[PDB]
């Protein structure tokens, strides 16, 4: 059967220093460039998209995430940096050290994304070699859509102040964070917005009057646990769609056409490749994990 | 003339043969084993790998190996008189009306399809 | 007067061939030539 | 036999090339080693002195 | 029309041990070098007055 | 001829998957010893021979396709194809007991009728291949509805490239090949690499470079276009060839489509219908190795790409705007 | 092939046409120029070798 | 004929009487709508000055 | 700015800050450095010819 190793060809001895922090988070997935044995220093970091001087674009870097092949370490020696390789479709073990630590299980789910919380705790800078590397971020796909909902909610909320504890916060069960947003650059974040104007106001168009008249019919008394949000006062927009007669086959044409847009915005919600977890050790933080590009 | 004079920095290039002189004994070479290691296995072809390492220790503490250059071969640069573009280098900056700005850049200026004397050479000016 | 790959039983020279062939054929010292990369070169088969 | 024969033939001399493609990886890496300390004459001459 | 000729180069290997590069060097062959982190040489220089 | 019996039970024998590695635990670590497959590296010698390396060529992955088996009328299936040619399977009801309705890109084309321009090197090809175009379309009585609604996307079952052809005279059958590289027939030892033509493909990752990374993986990708020429319903289905990943070429996509997006989208300022808003959909016709060279080719003349190494895995479509 | 090393380029066609002019000029009826030259043999010796 | 504030700089080094440069071997092969613009066009300096 | 034993050490096995691409029409900055042998005795000296 097939091989898979990544020994990484290096210039200068490592200090003891930065030998410290690559000892201590052995097991970590890093994409690379090329897909051979023996490889640059310059092609391991995710920082050849996200540098200090140049202002990242996390989307942008998200969006290079995809493309890339991916990898896991084996070994730190003080020369040459040892590594293995992630290709569809092959079981392998995935161990956490991820620094804004979460808890996973057996049968849970995964997905890469770039640094998001502190840049300066996910990057470790080789004074030696000059060039910095970026290890990227593993989050189960709830929290993996989660960050990705607040950044697209921010770069929205930037462009109308042309403060911050509604735009970057992002929230989960027991837990807010902070996003890292300094410099970001908005233009590779808001193509995506473009195209989201473009969904959207089609989907204001093709709008069931069916189901607008059982919301009036639901949010004026009959208040749920999850429709808190109107906080039981009507909008003004959904009184005034209303007025028509309601038929039955208007609507079956309208809800199947509502229903192939939502296939749609798959493809502007994407993760990037997934990482399906059967088995997790707890004590050991080890897992095990088919690879899945999508 | 205007008020100001100016000085010209150039570049050169030579290619140049050299003569290494390296005295004996001076390094000790260790050789490992070669191994075959099969991978990228696809349905037209298998690829394979042959990979070799080598330890190479510096065995004196003198300098033991001097290079010189003997023989020039030919001269790349051109010793051109063509003169570097800063609105090439600094693109952003600009001056206030972008109706004059348009004309200076129209009296001073992949453009070259053949160069004739040589590999062109940019200047300065200071 | 074509040329063909066919598993002819090749002769052995002394000379070599190689000083600039990376460089003439690109740009045409001899006509009819074929490069071959990788698991193209070799003596294919036979079919009369 | 001589469609199994002539691609034995195919085979080794692709793996002859594979060894031999390394033995001139310990001249380019032998000499790119004494390279790297070899500093030039007009440096090194007045030192020497 | 004809066959006149068929012909074909053959490569000679050079191996490093009988260049004469291999006079500036000390050649050990070392069977598991895969196996060594780190090699080291050390030096003592008396020097009398 | 016992002799030509033995054959069979030589290469049949040879020929099987490989078997379930049970091995009883009183025999010991015997299974240990019958692991050879997962061992990756092999030692090398200082003059290496076949004769030392015949058991590291011995081991080999385990792959097969898995053909499918169509059987076509002659009117519809031109006799001539060049053998690796994109296949899709049309279906509108069960009328018989197997009759089965193929589509090249070719035949595609002249379903389509669009405009001699948006494809200028096809539709000379595609019009010697078949009459004006009503020989395939009375089949479909419902091209002119398909078209309108936008259900003709979800009709189409893309299947793989071709591997056999058998013609007779009013019926031909087809064998095309799903889920991998197929085995070429008439030729031994071969492969059956998909042709595409040049005109209907569309190149993505194409740079002055003015750096992108590598990998293992490039996706030849379907489009299909639902628009409107002279006033009547007409589609358009072009390739994308890309390894960029499902989120960007979406959106590189809708920039090549920009002027088709907004030419038909002038007419509903005056009539909204919501059937017409369906637009596109894309499917995922299977992966290309990474610089794997498609090599060009000429028929009649017919510029036709070929692809080495195509392994086939059908996706959805979805549909895109 | 100290010249055509790099692949003959735009700018190595250039340097090497540059070489075609100063040789047409500087060496050409060698042995005509040697008869008012004070090495002679020396010069007609490096031309022809 | 020739305007009379032609340089003699010019007539002293062999180039040829256009005012302009015609060497096409400098430029890329088989592209002749890439060696026109040596000729002819003067949104250029010619490859000499 | 450090001992001039350094700078020997460095001169030869580091290529310097900002060099010149060869061989490409115009002069640009190399930042692959995995082919190109220039060596420029400009920056120990500190002066310009």
């Amino acid at each position: 059967a097939l091989d898979k190793s990544i020994v990484v060809n290096l210039t200068s001895r490592l200090f003891a220093d930065e030998l410290a922090a690559l000892q201590s988070k052995i097991g970590s997935v890093l994409p690379l460039g090329d897909c051979h044995r023996l490889q640059n220093i310059q092609a391991l970091g995710l920082g050849c998209v996200c540098s200090r001087e140049t202002s990242p674009d996390y989307i942008q870097i998200m969006q290079y995430l995809s493309k890339c092949t991916l990898a896991v370490l084996e070994e730190v020696r003080p020369d040459s940096l040892r590594l293995t390789r992630m290709d569809p479709s092959d079981n392998l073990q995935i161990k956490n050290v991820y620094a804004p630590f979460f808890q996973w299980d057996s049968n849970t789910q995964l997905a890469v994304l770039p640094p998001l919380f502190s840049r300066k705790d996910s990057t470790i800078v080789l004074e030696s070699n000059g060039f910095d590397i970026v290890f990227p971020m593993v989050v189960p796909q709830q929290l993996g859509h989660a960050i990705l909902q607040q950044l697209l909610v921010y770069h929205i909320y930037s462009k109308i102040s042309a403060l911050d504890l509604y735009t970057t916060n992002v929230s989960f069960m027991g837990r807010t964070y902070r996003l890292d947003v300094d410099n970001t650059d908005p233009r590779t974040a808001l193509r995506v917005l473009d195209d989201l104007s473009m969904y959207l106001c089609i989907l204001s168009a093709l709008v069931p009057r069916g189901c607008l008249r059982l919301l009036t019919a639901l949010v004026r008394h009959d208040r749920h646990p999850l429709t808190e949000v109107f906080e039981g006062v009507v909008p003004d927009e959904v009184t005034r769609i209303d007025l028509d007669q309601l038929s039955v086959p208007d609507d079956i044409t309208r809800m199947r056409v509502m229903f192939s847009y939502l296939q749609s915005l798959s493809s502007i919600f994407n993760l990037g490749p997934r990482l399906h977890v059967y088995a997790y050790s707890a004590e050991t933080l080890a897992a095990s994990c088919w690879y899945s590009p999508r | 003339h205007p008020g100001f004079a100016m000085t010209v920095v150039r570049t050169d290039e030579v290619l140049a043969e050299h003569i290494l002189y390296c005295s004996r004994a001076s390094t000790s070479m260790f050789v490992g084993l070669p191994s075959v290691v099969r991978r990228e296995v696809r349905s037209d072809a298998v690829t394979f790998e042959i990979t070799h390492e080598i330890a190479s220790l510096h065995t004196a503490l003198g300098y033991s190996s001097v290079i010189a250059p003997a023989h020039v071969a030919a001269i790349t640069t051109d010793m051109g008189v063509h003169c570097q573009d800063l609105f090439m280098i600094f693109p952003g900056d600009a001056y206030q009306d972008r109706q004059l700005h348009d004309y200076i850049k129209m009296k001073a200026g992949e453009n070259l399809p053949g160069l004739s004397h040589g590999q062109l050479a940019t200047c300065e000016i200071i | 007067a074509t040329l063909e790959q066919r598993p002819f039983p090749y002769l052995a020279t002394e000379a070599n061939l190689l000083t600039q062939i990376k460089e003439s054929a690109a740009d045409g010292l001899f006509k009819s030539f074929q490069l071959l990369l990788g698991k193209d070169a070799r003596e294919g088969s036979v079919r009369f | 036999f001589t469609e199994y024969a002539g691609a034995i033939k195919t085979i080794t001399s692709a793996l002859q090339f594979g060894m031999d493609a390394l033995e001139r990886g310990l001249v380019d890496t032998v000499l790119a080693v004494k390279l790297r300390h070899a500093p030039p004459v007009f440096i090194l001459k007045t030192l020497g002195d | 029309e004809a066959l006149l000729g068929v012909y074909t180069n053959v490569v000679e290997f050079v191996k490093f041990l009988e260049t004469a590069l291999a006079a500036a060097c000390v050649n050990t062959e070392f069977k598991d070098l895969r196996r060594m982190i780190d090699g080291k040489i050390q030096f003592k220089i008396s020097m009398p007055t | 001829q016992a002799e030509n019996a033995a054959r069979l039970g030589r290469q049949v024998l040879g020929l099987l998957p490989p078997p379930t590695h049970r091995v009883s635990l009183t025999r010991g670590p015997e299974f240990a010893r019958g692991v050879r497959d997962l061992l990756s590296k092999y030692a090398a010698s200082t003059r290496p021979t076949v004769g030392s390396l015949h058991e590291a060529l011995r081991q080999a992955p385990f792959r097969q396709p898995t053909y499918g088996d169509f059987l076509v009328y002659s009117q519809t299936f031109s006799p001539q194809e060049p053998l690796g040619t994109f296949l899709f399977s049309f279906k509108q009801e069960d009328n018989g007991s197997s009759m089965d309705m193929l589509l090249t890109p070719t035949s595609l084309f002249m379903l389509s009728g669009m405009e001699a321009a948006k494809a200028p090197q096809t539709h000379k090809v595609a019009g010697v291949w078949y009459g004006s175009g009503s020989g395939l379309a009375d089949f479909i009585p419902n091209l002119s509805e398909l078209m309108d609604t936008g259900e003709f996307h979800t009709l189409l079952t893309p299947v793989g490239p071709m591997v056999q052809s058998v013609h007779s005279t009013f019926v031909t059958k087809v064998t095309s090949a799903m889920k991998g590289v197929g085995l070429a027939r008439d030729e031994p030892r071969a492969h059956v690499g998909l042709t595409l033509p040049c005109d209907m493909l569309v190149d993505l990752d194409e740079s002055c470079p003015m750096r992108e990374p590598a990998g293992l993986n490039v996706t030849i990708y379907a489009s299909l276009v639902y628009l409107r020429v002279n006033q009547r319903p007409s589609m358009a289905l072009t390739f994308f060839q890309s390894g960029k990943g499902f989120a960007e070429v979406v959106a590189m996509i809708k920039d090549h489509f920009t002027d088709v997006i907004r030419t038909k989208y002038i007419q509903l300022r005056h009539e909204l219908y919501i059937n017409r808003l369906v637009f596109g959909a894309v499917c995922t016709l299977g992966t290309v190795p990474f610089d794997s060279h498609p090599v060009h080719q000429s028929l009649n003349s017919l510029p036709v790409l070929v692809f080495a190494n195509f392994e086939a895995a059908c996706g959805p479509w979805t549909v895109f705007l | 092939p100290v010249y055509s090393e790099r692949g003959l380029k735009k700018a190595v066609k250039s340097d090497m046409v540059s070489m075609f002019k100063a040789h047409l000029i500087e060496h050409s009826f060698f042995l005509d120029k040697a008869e008012l030259m004070t090495r002679g043999k020396q010069y007609v010796l490096t031309m022809l070798s | 004929p020739t305007p009379v504030t032609s340089d003699v700089a010019y007539f002293q080094t062999p180039s040829n009487p256009r005012g302009r440069a015609a060497c096409v071997v400098s430029c890329d092969a088989y592209s002749n709508e890439s060696a026109e613009r040596l000729l002819y066009d003067h949104s250029i300096p010619d490859p000499a000055y | 700015n450090r001992g001039l034993y350094t700078l020997v050490n460095e001169y030869s096995a580091r290529l310097a800050g900002a060099p010149a691409t060869s061989t490409t029409d115009l002069q640009y900055v190399v930042v692959n450095g995995t082919d190109v042998f220039l060596d420029q005795p400009c920056h120990m000296l500190q002066e310009a010819y």
